[PDB]
């Protein structure tokens, strides 16, 4: 009877998304002329890992980044240099999610020791120590976001996303609903809300002053790996190991277009945009990163040059370079 | 030749009656 | 964070004296290191620098070949070896810490002083143009500072730091690279200015605040210091 | 051209390199083995015999070889997802419970635990991230195995199995069952050793085994595989 | 006569282009590929330059027995000797220390990852080199050119006596290029082999029990290349020394027989080690 | 119990005012262009510009 | 190894068919 | 404990003074009177001095065995441990040039002539100090003072792997002096004799077999105190790196009665070559 | 030339000393 009501009400919802829809994106689209062909070349490569890479973030000054080794390490780079600013040795070895803070004063890391520690980089002392350790997550870490300097959103693999206050040391926040482990998240500009993505093939919209699912967005085949906003705040990029991408609107709450093609059927391991948004940029595990013109439906690049899987790809906050780490340990900038 | 060689020391008692002589 | 200086007292001339300062409450191996002198009546005047690991030194050249610096990781202690001393040398000897990172505020924890008595590329010339200036609580107030040569770097940066010496007290950061604050300072000083020009303003004078002021070049070893501008009631 | 603090934060950067290799060198001697098992394997007995939430790291020295072994049991997360992160690993040292197959979970649907056993060595041997990765297998309660197969016989659970009680016959009869799972026995050797209560005979056949993986892995390295 | 000259100069012809083009082609892959990041792939770069040069000093023998002179030069003469020397002896010594180093991997697991590092093989390489100097420089000092007959000629100068530092030097060749390798490369494989039947993987299975029989089948293949090859020069030297014989055609054609086979190591080593390695033969394939 | 939650968070999924896609795919167009020339990926950016620079 | 041991060797046909050719 | 100790260290206190002595003495007789106009007196001369050398390093081993520990400093360890190892390759192949000399003045007469003057024999003393330099220096410098439980210790240490290193300097000490002189002094002595029962003067009669006899006995002397000395340390140092063996009071008493007899053969290498030398006696018999 | 080698071979063993 409920489970009946529930195909009910989900039909409803469907019929309510085909009605709505009208002209199709590709079709008003067609009409702009495409990008071209858009070649960038490596201006910087970072050594000294000795591990494969597993997490990149970008500081919002656009010159220092946090990386994240399985050696135990976060390494933070001068991105102009080539120097090491700072290296932080971990407690737990496998690691697979770091953050680093708007302000910059702090950086978080997580993994399978299912904590996410909190890092102070500006102490008197001056060796970064641990500040803050936030236990009770169930399941291991996946992604961590700052969105100030005493609030973070985690995700963990226990299917939960919790937010959390940094100087009480307790959860604030608790969101359930997922059936899958929640493998990313990704943050608006005016952080109100974040969506993530799970292993059920299924993204939620999530309020963070509320604390409840504004809005659920299905349609892929295989467990969602990426997830990232569009730089307006109103659209969102999913990928997923069934080798294809989706665009998904929020005000729309469907699915816009579909980013695919025939030769590559391997996953897409993380996402991101440039700073207009016309370039969607995707590490894939054909050992390349594919810059897709968004609104075209089409290639406009490939970066090769990496000799393991590709893993975490970051584009800087004032879009001068991408910046991709792989598991052959190297760092690579590209322009 | 072999004195060098690392092996494990241990004090004497003729050192001991030195010292106390 | 603390540090402390010993080996004092009166040296005759043509002796040797070594000094040991004892760093606690940080990580000792790495910071670098100074020893800046202070003559009785007059400014300040660097002296000699370690790097952290011990893999550059530096020293002034009045002082070249005379001083010997070391320092001892696992004691956390810095040792000053003076062989030869002469009459210019009675001064008081301040250890500074100071780290060089991207972001970084070198020069920003200064020692306490330890006084000695004996007797009872072009070097870019720091000119304090003025001497004194007689203030009010209440009015903004500008200082004014000049250089020998463009300290404006290809990379951007601006090498120029200014500090306060209260009477009586250690001497404290207040600005590093022109524009940023020194952790702990409060905002009523501000640093502008350009090349060959610099200019300290500090809006709504408080008290604690009468000192005298130093500008310092950072741009190429060795380090040249101000005269030293002076502030009074 | 480099300014002064340029300078320092270039020997700043030489000095993390120069530590980075070090922690680099002392990780790459470190012989790093995976368990993995069941709850009632005895993963907290025989990890005790040997060293004497989430991850557990139990760090052990033998005929000075350094041993890390990950416990990863406590994580109730779907394994498909972070089981890559292991990819690097010399050994997996996989333990079951030779009297699993009269306890039965209290379902509605009578299973046997030692069939759900087999699909986890299934699992985990079939895996694509696991093909040249030695697997330790470990039957435990011998004792017990041996007191039960004399008081029930092995018929009642799996009727493939008929030959006369004896511990001697089933035990081996479920060691090939074990080894008949592997599907890649090229470039997968899978070593069975009955557990017991003797710490100088588990550790010397556990260093035997890495002792093997040591071996293959210096031939591929010089070439000769 | 003629024919004797023409299958001479053929056969250190293709001795010389062989080598040559072996070792150069073996740095080519390693320099623009492998780029030298393990040990064995530094070992085989060593071998391929002492190949090289051992090889590239054979044409200037090859004229000097066919002008029957020597009109190069003193100075390009002391070169020339010395370089041979030196690079033999490199290249003996770098076969007897990845012998050593096999030895240790196979035989010695624990020993093995502390021995094989790149710092260690560095290391270990610098001091062959250095220890081959050792004779370079005496040989260089010594060798002069002394006009006999009409004709110069390019050779080691010996105080006096001659035939007492001239035999001390031939005996002392002798032992540290013939003596003591053959031990070492011996005595290292057979325990190796040894090791490798006590091997439990290897055993039982017959592919596995195949791959053991290729392996066996290649160490024994490089022991008795390189007996085969370095035993008769040094042997004939040794009967020479010892007995005076009267000179022959024959005489002459077992003489640089010996000498092309003593070379003929130095020309297959690239064929025996590099491309039959397993990492050379992938990167091969992929490129 | 689980159940009603979770028929309760689909209905208040579907009380949401869904704006026309076209609208929503003219202010991403206007948001695209307008923001197309700041970018630096899409359109190149002089070398002394730039601060990622070859280094001898 | 041996190609520089002191031998007293004669010239060659081959060399003088070179020279003349 | 105590009878041990009064023990081994009255043993080494004997044979310290008898080989000072000894050295000393025969040191004193040669510069005194001998002059060391003759090539042979040259040798005997390098041998007493490198004996002396050898014997004068065995007090300070005294000491470190009954303090237990090392007192003097680490200069002078690295000066102590640098002549031990220095003078016993030194002594060694002094021994091994003595008994070359002797071989070529039998078999070869002619080239004796040659060979046997004052400046060849001071070329190839020169050359056999070099040769102990080259041992002698990394000896000087690897070895130092290590602070283990409370206790100053003058040892060698050796760069990382401190085995590969270790072992390869104990190989190479073990081939070098005991491998190669051994077979020299007993090949070149054996063909001695071989060569010797053919002269015509030494057969043939009753009283010249007596002196053949002498000869052939002092021969036998020389090379049995030489192997039975020799031998047992160096066996013993195998042993111990290879097998392992729980610490006795019977070890430590055989190990230091290895290490004596090892000092012995050069403390008695003065009394064999130079008193029972017919040359000498004479001296003594004029004086 | 036996009989001066025989000669040469006593002094040489005459300076030696063994005789
Ligand atoms: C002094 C010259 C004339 C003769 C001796 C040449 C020696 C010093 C040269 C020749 C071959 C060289 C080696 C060739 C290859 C490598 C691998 C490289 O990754 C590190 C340097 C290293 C290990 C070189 C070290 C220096 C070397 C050993
Ligand atoms: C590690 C091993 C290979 C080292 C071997 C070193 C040997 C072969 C070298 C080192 C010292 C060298 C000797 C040095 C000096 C002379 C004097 C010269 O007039 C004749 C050659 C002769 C006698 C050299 C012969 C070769 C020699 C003995
Ligand atoms: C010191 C060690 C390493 C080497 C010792 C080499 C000695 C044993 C060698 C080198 C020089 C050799 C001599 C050189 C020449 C001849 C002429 C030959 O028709 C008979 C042998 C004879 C007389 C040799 C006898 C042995 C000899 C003396
Ligand atoms: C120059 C030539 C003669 C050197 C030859 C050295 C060879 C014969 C020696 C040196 C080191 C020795 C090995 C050292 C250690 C061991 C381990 C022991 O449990 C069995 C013997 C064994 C395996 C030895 C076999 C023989 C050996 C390899
Ligand atoms: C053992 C096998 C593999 C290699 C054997 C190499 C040696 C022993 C062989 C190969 C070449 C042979 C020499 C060839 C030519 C001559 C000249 C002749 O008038 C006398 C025999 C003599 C001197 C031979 C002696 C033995 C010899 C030196
Ligand atoms: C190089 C340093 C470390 C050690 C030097 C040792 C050598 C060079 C010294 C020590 C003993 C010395 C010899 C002692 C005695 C004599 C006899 C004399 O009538 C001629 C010089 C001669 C032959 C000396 C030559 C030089 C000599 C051999
Ligand atoms: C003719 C003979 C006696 C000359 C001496 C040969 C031997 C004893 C010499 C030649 C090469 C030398 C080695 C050269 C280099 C090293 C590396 C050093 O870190 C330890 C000592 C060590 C290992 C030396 C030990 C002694 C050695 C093996
Ligand atoms: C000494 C040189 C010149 C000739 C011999 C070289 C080779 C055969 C020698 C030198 C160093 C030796 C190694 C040194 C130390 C050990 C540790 C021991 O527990 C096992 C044998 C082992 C691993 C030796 C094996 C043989 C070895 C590799
Ligand atoms: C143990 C190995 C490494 C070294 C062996 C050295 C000794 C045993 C060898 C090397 C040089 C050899 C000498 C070389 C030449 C001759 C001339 C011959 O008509 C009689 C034998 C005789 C005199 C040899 C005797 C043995 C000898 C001295
Ligand atoms: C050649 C003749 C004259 C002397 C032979 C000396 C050798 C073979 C003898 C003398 C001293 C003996 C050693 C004396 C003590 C021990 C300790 C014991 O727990 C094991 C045997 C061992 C290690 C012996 C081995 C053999 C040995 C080394």
């Amino acid at each position: 009877q409920l489970r009946q009501e529930a195909e009910q009400l989900k039909n409803q919802i469907r019929d309510a998304r085909k009605a709505c829809a009208d002209a199709t994106l590709s079709q008003i689209t067609n009409n702009i002329d495409p990008v071209g062909r858009i070649q960038m070349r490596t201006r910087r490569t970072l050594r000294g890992h000795l591990a494969k890479i597993y997490a990149m973030h970008w500081g919002t000054d656009s010159r220092l980044l946090v990386s994240a080794s399985q050696d135990g390490k976060l390494i933070i780079w001068d991105s102009y240099t080539t120097n090491k600013v700072h290296a932080i040795p971990l407690r737990s070895s496998w690691v697979m999610t770091c953050a680093y803070a708007p302000s910059g004063n702090y950086v978080a890391c997580g993994g399978l020791d299912n904590i996410c520690s909190i890092y102070n980089l500006k102490t008197r002392e001056g060796n970064v120590r641990v500040s803050r350790e936030l236990a009770g997550h169930t399941g291991y870490l996946s992604c961590c976001r700052f969105l100030d300097d005493n609030q973070i959103v985690t995700s963990s693999g226990d299917t939960t996303c919790a937010l959390w206050d940094i100087e009480t040391g307790q959860q604030t926040t608790t969101f359930t609903g997922h059936t899958g482990d929640v493998m990313s998240l990704s943050l608006a500009p005016d952080t109100r809300l974040f969506v993530s993505g799970a292993c059920d093939a299924s993204a939620k919209l999530w309020d963070v002053r509320e604390g409840m699912c504004r809005q659920t967005f299905t349609g892929h085949e295989s467990d969602i790996n990426a997830i990232c906003f569009f730089p307006n705040g109103n659209a969102f990029a999913t990928g997923s190991d069934d080798a294809t991408c989706r665009l998904f609107d929020l005000r729309a709450d469907q699915e816009l277009m579909t980013y695919s093609h025939d030769n590559i059927i391997c996953g897409i391991t993380s996402v991101s945009f440039s700073k207009s948004g016309r370039l969607l940029l995707a590490g894939y595990d054909d050992f390349n990163c594919n810059v897709w013109d968004a609104l075209k439906a089409d290639r406009a690049g490939v970066l090769a040059g990496h000799d393991n899987r590709v893993s975490c790809l970051g584009v800087t906050d004032d879009g001068m370079a991408v910046a991709t780490g792989s598991w052959d340990s190297f760092l690579k900038i590209w322009n | 030749y072999g004195g060098f060689m690392t092996s494990e020391k241990s004090q004497t008692p003729l050192v001991t009656l030195f010292k106390n002589a | 964070v603390q540090l402390v200086e010993s080996g004092g007292g009166l040296v005759q001339p043509g002796g040797s004296r070594k000094l040991s300062c004892s760093a606690s409450g940080f990580a000792f191996s790495s910071f670098g290191m100074h020893w800046v002198r202070q003559a009785p009546e007059k400014g300040l005047e660097w002296v000699a620098y370690i790097s952290s690991g011990s893999g550059t030194i530096y020293y002034a050249d009045t002082v070249k070949g005379r001083f010997t610096i070391s320092r001892d990781d696992p004691k956390n202690t810095l040792f000053l070896q003076m062989t030869s001393l002469r009459s210019e040398d009675t001064a008081m000897y301040y250890c500074v810490r100071s780290i060089y990172y991207y972001g970084s505020s070198p020069f920003d924890f200064w020692g306490q002083g330890t006084t000695l008595t004996v007797s009872a590329s072009a070097d870019i010339v720091m000119t304090q143009a003025t001497s004194s200036v007689p203030v009010t609580p209440g009015e903004s107030v500008s200082i004014s500072c000049r250089s020998s040569k463009s300290l404006l770097h290809s990379n951007g940066n601006t090498y120029l730091y200014w500090f306060l010496q209260r009477p009586g007290q250690s001497p404290q950061l207040l600005i590093y690279r022109m524009s940023n604050l020194a952790s702990g300072v409060p905002d009523r000083f501000s640093g502008s200015g350009s090349g060959t020009a610099f200019t300290l303003t500090i809006s709504r004078l408080e008290a604690e605040d009468v000192g005298v002021y130093y500008c310092m070049q950072h741009l190429e070893y060795p380090l040249t210091f101000g005269a030293g501008t002076k502030l009074e009631l | 051209t480099l300014s002064a603090e340029d300078k320092a934060a270039v020997e700043r950067s030489k000095m993390i390199d120069r530590n980075l290799r070090e922690d680099g060198e002392k990780a790459a001697r470190e012989v790093k083995l995976l368990l993995l098992g069941a709850g009632e394997s005895g993963k907290s007995t025989i990890v005790k015999q040997m060293k004497i939430t989430g991850i557990v790291e139990t760090h052990f020295t033998f005929k000075d070889l350094h041993f890390k072994m990950f416990d990863v049991g406590a994580q109730r997360s779907e394994r498909k997802k972070w089981i890559h992160c292991f990819e690097g690993v010399t050994a997996i040292i996989f333990c079951v419970a030779l009297s699993d197959y009269d306890l039965v979970l209290a379902e509605d649907e009578e299973m046997n635990r030692m069939h759900e056993s087999m699909k986890l060595f299934d699992s985990i041997c079939n895996n694509k991230w696991f093909t040249d990765t030695s697997i330790i297998l470990f039957l435990n309660k011998k004792d017990l195995f041996e007191e039960k197969i004399k008081k029930s016989p092995l018929t009642i659970c799996y009727p493939e199995y008929a030959g006369s009680n004896t511990y001697e016959e089933a035990a081996a009869y479920i060691q090939c069952q074990f080894e008949d799972l592997n599907k890649r026995k090229d470039t997968k050797e899978i070593y069975t050793h009955f557990t017991c209560s003797t710490d100088t005979k588990n550790v010397q056949f556990v260093f035997d085994a890495v002792t093997d993986v040591i071996i293959k892995n210096n031939l591929k390295d010089c070439g000769l595989f | 006569s003629m024919i004797t000259a023409i299958t001479i100069m053929a056969l250190y012809s293709i001795v010389c282009v062989v080598g040559l083009f072996g070792n150069f082609l073996v740095m080519y892959v390693i320099v623009r590929y492998t780029k030298m990041k393990t040990a064995t792939n530094i070992y085989i770069f060593n071998l391929a330059l002492a190949d090289a040069l051992a090889t590239s000093t054979l044409p200037f023998q090859s004229v000097n027995y066919l002008m029957g002179t020597w009109p190069f030069g003193t100075i390009l003469c002391k070169i020339v000797i010395s370089i041979d020397y030196y690079n033999m002896f490199t290249s003996i010594w770098t076969l007897c220390t990845m012998s050593v180093d096999r030895y240790i991997a196979v035989c010695h697991p624990v020993k093995a990852l502390d021995f094989r590092t790149p710092r260690n093989a560095k290391i270990i390489n610098v001091c062959n080199w250095i220890l081959s100097s050792a004779i370079g420089l005496p040989v260089m000092f010594m060798a002069t050119t002394k006009y006999r007959q009409g004709s110069i000629d390019c050779t080691l100068t010996f105080s006096h006596p001659t035939w007492y530092w001239e035999n001390l030097l031939k005996i002392c060749v002798f032992i540290f290029a013939f003596i003591m390798p053959v031990l070492i490369i011996t005595v290292c494989y057979g325990l190796m082999i040894l090791r490798l039947k006590s091997v439990r993987m290897l055993s039982g299975s017959k592919e596995k029990d195949r791959n053991l029989r290729r392996i066996t089948r290649m160490v024994l293949v490089v022991v008795a290349v390189f007996i085969v090859c370095w035993t008769p020069i040094h042997i004939y030297v040794i009967i020479k020394a010892l007995v005076t014989i009267p000179e022959t055609t024959f005489q002459t054609v077992s003489w640089h027989f010996c000498i092309a086979l003593g070379y003929t190591n130095s020309c297959l080593n690239p064929v025996l080690y590099a491309f039959l390695d397993e990492n050379f033969k992938r990167c091969f394939r992929e490129f | 119990a689980q159940a009603r939650k979770l028929v309760e968070q689909l209905k208040m999924e579907a009380n949401i005012d869904r704006i026309k896609v076209s609208k929503a795919a003219a202010d991403l167009m206007a948001y695209c262009e307008a923001h197309a020339k700041e970018d630096p990926l899409l359109t190149p950016v002089p070398a002394s510009e730039n601060p990622f620079r070859e280094k001898k």
